[PDB]
């Protein structure tokens, strides 16, 4: 997951 | 009578913003499947009868200009606004590909004094993106 | 007269000062809930209560994976900051  | 008229001639306009590449200089990496997420607003908008208009990677110079622009235009006949930020971004900022930009800046153009044809029409803004770098650990139940 | 900051709605995806989670094939969390919740319920609920369901979705049906503890096992929900004077129907 990749955060914004 | 409790309810915004929603039955004016056009449901409105719905903007969206979906910025994917940013200038190595915001030193932010891309943002992957947010292609995803703007299509899917798309077709879910398009469904709720709104006229879509997606953007993409947009300096914060072009933010703020296609804002001023929208909010220019002639809401008369829109039951309401709808505009997605599909970006990076901190407390209160929204970034531009190659830069930031204070979400207040953008709303300010659509308040009841300075875009008449919304007054008293709902404004929605949906934002996606960081507001700070604070991680939720949560809590089992 | 009306507040010039009246009739306004800010769908946020994620608390002040936190992190908002996205996935790289799927999109992010907040986006997906959002179109699915409006999907199924725009013809029935009114906004600020599709958006609750919105806030439980990203809540209880999300959790991040990642090969970087820091990033890990994460949680997030969303943030509905309303300034509407009545109440919403997308019908």
């Amino acid at each position: 997951i990749e955060p914004d | 009578d409790n309810s915004y008229k929603m039955d004016y001639p056009e449901m409105g306009l719905c903007i969206i913003i979906n910025n994917k590449n940013f200038h190595k200089s915001t030193g932010m990496t891309s943002r992957s499947g947010t292609d995803v997420d703007a299509a899917n607003l798309r077709e879910t908008f398009r469904n709720l009868k709104y006229e879509v208009r997606n953007k993409n990677d947009l300096t914060r110079e072009e933010i703020v200009e296609l804002m001023r622009d929208v909010s220019k235009e002639d809401h008369s006949k829109r039951s309401s606004f709808v505009c997605v930020l599909l970006s990076h971004g901190e407390e209160g900022i929204i970034f531009g590909t190659n830069g930031p930009v204070d979400l207040k800046k953008i709303t300010n153009f659509f308040r009841g004094d300075r875009c008449r044809s919304l007054t008293g029409k709902p404004k929605l803004f949906i934002i996606q993106a960081c507001r700070g770098t604070e991680l939720d650990c949560g809590i089992e139940t | 007269k009306i507040p010039v900051e009246a009739d306004f709605l800010y769908a946020y995806s994620t608390a002040p000062g936190y992190y908002s989670w996205r996935n790289s094939k799927d999109g992010s969390w907040f986006i997906q809930s959002l179109c699915a919740m409006l999907k199924q319920y725009a013809d029935k609920l009114e906004f600020m209560h599709i958006l609750t369901r919105v806030n439980r979705k990203v809540a209880t049906e999300f959790e991040s994976f990642s090969f970087d503890a820091t990033f890990h096992a994460k949680k997030q929900i969303p943030c509905i900051v309303s300034m509407l004077t009545k109440e919403l129907y997308f019908y």
